[PDB]
């Protein structure tokens, strides 16, 4: 009821994540960024076609169970 | 297609399906484009009866993907406790690192995963652990907000 599950996909790679909803999304675009080697800010991430700030929560965003967050390479 | 069916299989928890398959002789250590394993979507979407069937089975349980990431990485990353125990009993490596020095105790601590951070150091977890980016799992914990979290991180010494 805290927390949220999130699924992050760039076409070619879908992790899942696991996030308190009252926190920063940072941690996330970070960890996926940087298994893959690349700094978070290399890589535009939209919700429902629209970039996401790292300092937004996902209560912010009015995110649900299971929800999708897409991954595009920037430049 | 006996792999590409067992990976898609074991996520979403077509636990039946997966066993179908494993009995018919698919391979176990079956891997996609991305390097996954049917353990690593296993363990990634909190299927724990399917990890613990993949493992009893003989799958890798220090399979690494694309980029070095272990079935216990996508299981710390959703916080997910038992199937890390499990793996942790299975014999993944606590201290894996990825292609670019990430530990599963630094995804722990930079996710805000209590319960697998404590559980992570009860197995083992190196605290001075660094990666590419020299940071500590305190680092990224003090870094992420997880204060609470960098105290036990700190107490480790």
């Amino acid at each position: 009821e805290t927390h949220i599950n999130l699924k992050v996909s760039d076409g070619s790679s879908e992790i899942f994540f696991k996030i308190k909803k009252t926190t920063p999304l940072r941690r996330l675009m970070e960890a996926f960024a940087k298994r893959q080697g690349k700094e978070m800010d290399s890589l535009r991430f939209l919700y429902d076609g629209i970039r996401i700030q790292a300092d937004q929560t996902p209560e912010d965003l009015d995110m649900e169970d299971n929800d999708i967050i897409e991954a595009h390479r920037e430049q | 297609d006996l792999g590409k069916k067992l990976l898609e299989a074991a996520r979403a928890g077509q636990d039946d399906e997966v066993r179908i398959l494993m009995a018919n002789g698919a391979d176990v250590n079956a891997e996609d484009l991305r390097g996954f394993t049917p353990l690593h979507l296993a363990a990634n979407s909190g299927h724990l009866e399917i990890v613990e069937v993949l493992l009893k089975t003989g799958a890798d349980v220090n399979a690494q993907d694309n980029y070095g990431w272990t079935p216990l990485h996508l299981a710390a990353v959703i916080g997910h406790l038992e199937i890390v125990e499990v793996l942790l009993k299975h014999g993944a490596d606590v201290n894996a690192k990825d292609n670019f020095g990430s530990t599963p105790l630094h995804l722990a601590a930079r996710l805000g995963h209590l319960e697998i951070v404590e559980v992570l150091l009860k197995h083992g977890a190196d605290v001075n652990a660094q990666d590419k980016w020299g940071e500590t799992p305190f680092d990224l914990a003090i870094d992420n907000g997880n204060e609470d979290i960098a105290e036990v991180l700190q107490k480790a010494a």
